């Protein structure tokens, strides 16, 4: 009963550890360098005005 | 031939705002004319005429308008454009940003007076650079090899050792197996930056041919405009009119364009991206395209301009516009500098457009064009694999991609990392490069055909 | 002419007519109340003047009195212990003269009072008829017990002496020197007037070699600064900012300390103005106040914005004036982010084009032209002295991010960056100087002086930094894997790294014996912490468990080296010699 | 004959384009094919290969004559052209002749003055429309059209004109439209009743 709980937990804690790191490395830096592009492109409209 | 009429002197200023002085009642003013301002206390300031309209002439003084009177100042109109005194004895000395000696020295005796704006070279009589310069650095000589007559910048940032690799390629510049006259423009540099370049050229004994032009940060910003113009019209004199191979080092080119933005914003000109002027591409190309070699002359001029990109951005207007004019760049990175690699050169955004004609059988040897493309491809895949083991795990990758891990730790530590005084030859670089391709199998080297794999991969 | 008329005021700007012989960036006095302004455009006979104060009630026809000078400072005795604002109005003298709690905005009170008498003495072989050039030490005024205010010649003029004053007491208005030149004999008093935007002339620049002994252990060992150098620190709300500023004034090797509070706050400025006159200095004799060698530029945000722009240039000119006497000046500018907001206001006033995030095109040029005024440098003059100016400029970025047009322009110019951290102040890790992001470009210069004076030090720093970087890399895997799977050579690095973070890096500023540790103690505690680390390498490669329990008294000797009181100076080196050999005994066991 | 460069050449009637332009590249000929008489734009940053597409099209296309307009280009990139072109021969009638005999260059480098970037574009497309009328299939490569746009910005800044988005004048999109619409497969004027074409492949440098 502890054997079959142990073997299905780490194969379900690997898929959670990937979903955290896919947020931390692929999704969060992509939004943050998008948000940096919004700021400098809006500053470039203010100099044109 | 010679202007012999006496120069006029006007006490007729009518407006001064910012760096611009507006002179009235000038009789036949001239565009791009140089003038001399005499202050009411007696200090002399120079200035270029940037706009003339009927009798009015708008000048800009180089040292700023701080203290320029309305009733008492007197401007004297030199009847010609800004020409510098250039000579052969204009070599071996250190000068300031404007025109003047620094090391307690005389003024130059002026073999001729050359216009500092120059004039563009006819593309029909401009011969293509072929012979390769061996700089002693494997990231330069191996993957992004420069030619004699090539314009190629060093794309750097603040804090990275770009000055240290600038002095390294000056000591070790030689032909692939009669010295290079180095003209050095120091622009907006620190005092410890100017002392580093002075004490390096006075150390290797090359100071009999160094033409160092220094322009510190306390010196005014409008003199940074004419600083590469004077540093390239002596190099034009030494190479096209004195038959000598010249290496020009421009630093900092970011301090040039930030000084160029200040004058453009004071003239209320149209801005481009990030406040820089719309004619920034033209002004950067009038000091970059004054390089190369011509057909009737045996001298040449090569340009390595150092610029620091703001906030590590290669899409900033400084490295983007210099990337469109020059012939490939060298990218010294920051993430490789934290790992204590002395040239922190990320070879993936580095390029040399004239490297193809400078490599081959007659130039170095047969496998140079082929091992450089394979070292590029294995570094490109292994770095994308490096972004996969950081998000998934160090163990669950493809078995081929563990060799890509073993390649990258041997690439960044053995191939590019060489030390401040080690000068490898080009044949030493390809021999180290084949050692790193030895850890890959023969059939995964896709960019190399099967012919030259037989001669070099079994060893 | 001598006066101009107003001819119209449209805000802060006054377009004054009848101004034909006026220069640019010249200071005037507008109106009956004599509001201080600055000539900024000059259209023929009329000049437009931006006025530093509130133009309110200014008529069309009011006299614009021109001064013929740009924004300049009065340099002379009466400047130590004084408190000015950015345009140098004495705030301590202006409250006694008017007996009010405000600044009356029409007050032309002189920066140095002409009523106090100072004991002047000549230069003693400066005879009558002697030739003298600019920068020569002309006399000496005993301003305090500490500061000998050396009267000098201005660098503009030159001549031969015709009259010198006899030694006695004089005002700042009395004529002290007459010099004959080709045309006319010039006379002048002990006070000289010098513009703030113009760098002081000097004989030749020198490389900086002598380090600044700040007193803190993380600052003096890992990230050292030199006198004549440029330093930057983060200026957040509370990490260690007032602590590092007051330790630099109290326990440094520097002769005078100037502090430029530049547009700071309402109540943060009053915290400085009440705490600095009640600090204490440890001179060879009896304890004196820190205000005998201190001059403050106090400037709040309520004050004129063209005084907050000039507060940086006022301070560095006072820094260069006491540099020319031969002293070692250290300047603390707090902060340079509030100064850059004043540049954005002046450029936004004149409708200048915004270059980078609002800030004008010349933001990086004004910052370069200020940090380059600092340096160890041989002064002008014949007595041949040497001085220095150090600059520690605080940076207050938004949100603690180090990507900003002011921050990135600062870190590309400064060489030392003591990274003070907010989270290290949350754990009461004092001082809060982070060691991952901090750096110092002043190691090679220092490397010369440390082989003439300390010798066995450099390699000590290199391996101590190698421990702290390897500790952070190891500490990531402690939560992922565990300490039971770690190798034997690695776990001895972790305990001595914790030993460094508590004994070396942590330093209590209230524990008397730790207020100003001098140098050998700093080379002392690190020579025993890394020799213990080096001896543990071969002792492991010859069990980590048996050494950790049996060295608990020997580790207690290392963890108590910071309590060597200042009644133990030479004895502390003997205890440093004997505590090392107790480690040498237990290595074989 | 003397023809003004800002005036479109007269011609009998426009024709739809049917025959493709064979650039020689595989991704260019298969996925995104071009016709002779069509308009093509190549944007891209520096180091992407905007001249390698331009040089492989001027060497190996199916076009009778080739012109190459260097508009704000590099000085070495036009010297690169006139070296390997007199040695690259091609076979038309069983005879070998170099491709420089069908090539004509309009060189205005970035060192050269900015107002000539406007003139070098109109010079080329007039030479392109001139060999169109003989019945040849002309292909024109403009490099770069972004430097022509930077020329119009710098001229209109001196006249104090008011700018459109990002500095450029409001008539920028009318200058580009009046230049790309001079291309096409089209039956020429005249009695022998021949047919020609002009292809424009213009590099953009964003
Ligand atoms: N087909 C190709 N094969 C090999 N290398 C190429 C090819 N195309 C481009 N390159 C490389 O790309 C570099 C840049 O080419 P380039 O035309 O100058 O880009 P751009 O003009 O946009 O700056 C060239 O120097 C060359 O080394
Ligand atoms: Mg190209």
């Amino acid at each position: 009963s502890l054997q079959t709980s142990f073997v299905t937990l780490d194969e379900a804690i690997k898929i959670t550890n990937r979903r955290v790191n896919a947020i931390e490395h692929v999704i969060i830096p992509r939004i943050e360098r998008t948000l940096a592009y919004i700021i400098t492109e809006l500053d470039e409209r203010e100099r044109e005005e | 031939n010679y202007l012999s009429q006496p120069r006029l002197t006007y006490k007729t200023v009518s407006g001064v705002n910012g760096p611009l002085v507006i002179l009235d009642h000038v009789k036949f003013p001239r565009y791009a004319e140089i003038v001399h301002l005499t202050l009411p206390d007696g200090t002399k300031r120079s200035g270029q005429v940037l706009e003339v309209s009927g009798s009015k002439a708008v000048v800009q003084v180089f040292e700023g308008t701080s203290g320029i009177d309305a009733k008492k100042t007197s401007c004297e109109f030199t009847g010609d454009i800004l020409r510098t005194p250039v000579s052969e004895d204009m070599l071996g000395r250190v000068f300031n940003g404007s025109g003047k000696p620094i090391d307690r020295g005389p003024v130059v005796l002026a073999e001729d007076f050359l216009d500092i704006m120059g004039q563009p070279i006819n593309p029909q009589c401009r011969i293509y650079p072929e012979e390769m310069i061996q700089t002693g650095i494997s990231a330069i000589d191996g993957m992004n090899s420069i030619a004699r007559g090539q314009k190629i910048p060093i794309f750097s940032a603040a804090g990275l050792p770009h000055n240290e690799i600038a002095a390294q390629i000056c000591r070790q510049a030689g032909l692939v197996k009669e010295n290079f006259a180095i003209v050095f423009a120091a622009m907006g540099v620190n005092m410890e930056t100017a002392r580093f370049f002075k004490s390096d050229f006075e150390e290797n004994g090359s100071m009999d041919n160094v033409c160092l032009f220094l322009n510190l940060a306390n010196d005014p910003t409008i003199e940074r405009i004419i600083t590469p113009r004077l540093a390239l019209t002596t190099a034009e004199f030494l190479a096209y009119q004195c038959e000598k191979h010249v290496l020009v080092i421009l630093t900092d080119m970011s301090s040039y364009a930030e000084a160029l933005r200040e004058v453009s914003a004071a003239r209320e000109e149209v801005p481009g991206r990030r406040g820089f002027p719309g004619y920034m591409y033209t002004d950067l190309a009038t000091i970059y395209e004054r390089a190369g070699r011509v057909e009737g002359r045996n001298g040449s001029i090569t340009q390595i301009p150092i610029l620091t990109m703001p906030n590590d951005d290669i899409t900033h207007p400084i490295p983007d516009l210099t990337g469109y004019i020059t012939e490939g760049q060298i990218y010294v990175d920051r993430q490789l500098h934290n790992r204590q690699i002395y040239p922190p050169i990320n070879v993936l955004p580095s390029l040399s457009r004239l490297m193809k004609s400078a490599i081959g059988e007659g130039m170095t040897r047969k496998d140079h064009a082929d091992v450089s493309n394979q070292l590029y491809a294995c570094y490109a895949i292994g770095k994308d694999v490096q972004a996969m083991k950081a998000v998934v795990g160090e163990e669950a990758l493809t078995s081929d991609d563990l060799l890509y891990l073993e390649f990258l730790q041997k690439f960044e530590r053995n191939f590019i990392a060489q030390g401040p005084y080690e000068n490898r030859t080009v044949y030493e670089t390809l021999d180290i490069g084949w050692q790193l391709l030895r850890i890959f199998p023969k059939e995964m080297l896709k960019r190399i055909p099967q012919s030259t794999l037989s001669e070099f991969y079994p060893r | 002419s001598t006066f101009g008329y107003v001819h119209g005021v449209s805000g802060p700007v006054v377009t004054a007519c009848d101004m034909a012989g006026a220069a640019m960036y010249e200071l005037v006095r507008v109106g009956h109340s004599e509001l201080v302004g600055e000539i900024i455009r000059l259209e023929g006979d009329m000049a437009t003047i931006q006025v530093y104060e509130e133009t309110s009630g200014v008529s069309v026809g009011d006299p614009v009195l021109r001064t013929g000078k740009p924004l300049s400072v009065e340099l002379g005795p009466g400047i130590m212990g004084a408190i000015f604002d950015g345009i140098q109005r004495p705030l301590s003298d202006i409250s006694s003269q008017t007996q009010s709690i405000y600044i009356p905005r029409g007050v032309n009170v002189s920066a140095l009072s002409r009523d106090v008498k100072w004991d002047f003495t000549p230069c003693k072989n400066l005879r009558v008829g002697s030739h003298i050039t600019g920068g020569d030490i002309y006399g000496i005024v005993n301003e305090n017990s500490l500061i000998k205010h050396k009267i000098m010649l201005p660098p503009r003029n030159r001549g031969t002496v015709t009259y010198i004053a006899p030694p006695g007491n004089y005002d700042t208005s009395d004529v002290v020197l007459e010099l004959e030149f080709e045309g006319i004999k010039e006379k002048f008093s002990m006070v000289q007037v010098w513009p703030v935007r113009q760098v002081r002339p000097v004989t030749e620049k020198l490389p900086a070699n002598h380090p600044l002994l700040t007193g803190q252990r993380v600052l003096d060992a890992l990230f050292p600064c030199v006198q004549g150098g440029t330093t930057a620190i983060p200026g957040a709300f509370g990490c260690g900012k007032t602590v590092i500023s007051q330790s630099l004034s109290k326990y440094s090797n520097s002769d005078v300390i100037i502090y430029v509070g530049c547009g700071e706050r309402g109540n943060e400025m009053s915290e400085v103005l009440r705490d600095f006159p009640e600090l204490t200095m440890e001179v060879d004799g009896k304890v004196e106040s820190i205000m005998k060698r201190t001059a403050l530029v106090a400037n709040t945000s309520n004050m004129p914005v063209a005084a907050r722009e000039a507060s940086i240039y006022t301070g560095i000119t006072l820094s260069e004036y006491f540099r020319d006497m031969g002293y070692h000046v250290s300047m603390m500018a707090d902060s340079t982010s509030r100064w850059a907001e004043a540049l954005r206001e002046i450029s936004g006033r004149l409708a200048e084009m915004p270059a980078d995030s609002g800030y004008p095109a010349y933001l990086g040029a004004r910052l370069a032209s200020f940090y380059e005024r600092a340096g160890r440098v041989k002064c002008l003059g014949n007595p041949e002295r040497e001085g220095s100016v150090s600059i520690v400029g605080a940076v207050s970025p938004p949100g603690g991010d180090f990507s900003d047009p002011v921050t990135s322009a600062t870190l590309g110019i400064v060489q030392v960056f003591w990274g003070l951290d907010k989270k290290l102040a949350q754990r009461k890790h004092f001082p809060s100087v982070n060691w991952l992001i901090s750096y110092s470009k002043y190691m090679r210069a220092l490397d010369e002086y440390y082989d003439k004076h300390f010798t066995e030090f450099v390699p000590l720093r290199t391996k101590a930094k190698e421990i702290l970087q390897e500790e952070e890399d190891l500490a990531e895997i402690v939560q992922l894997v565990g300490k039971a799977s770690l190798a034997e050579t690695d776990k001895i690095t972790l305990e001595v790294a914790k030993l460094i973070k508590d004994d070396f890096l942590q330093q209590n500023g209230y524990t008397p014996y730790d207020r100003f540790c001098p140098f050998y103690k700093t080379v002392g505690m690190l020579s025993n912490m890394i020799a213990f680390y080096d001896m543990a390498r071969r002792a492991v490669e010859t069990t980590w468990s048996i050494i950790r329990e049996h060295m608990g008294e020997i580790l207690y000797k290392l963890s108590s080296m910071k309590f060597k009181d200042p009644v133990k100076d030479g004895e502390a080196k003997i205890k440093a010699d004997y505590a090392q050999l107790l480690e040498d005994m237990q290595n074989a066991f």
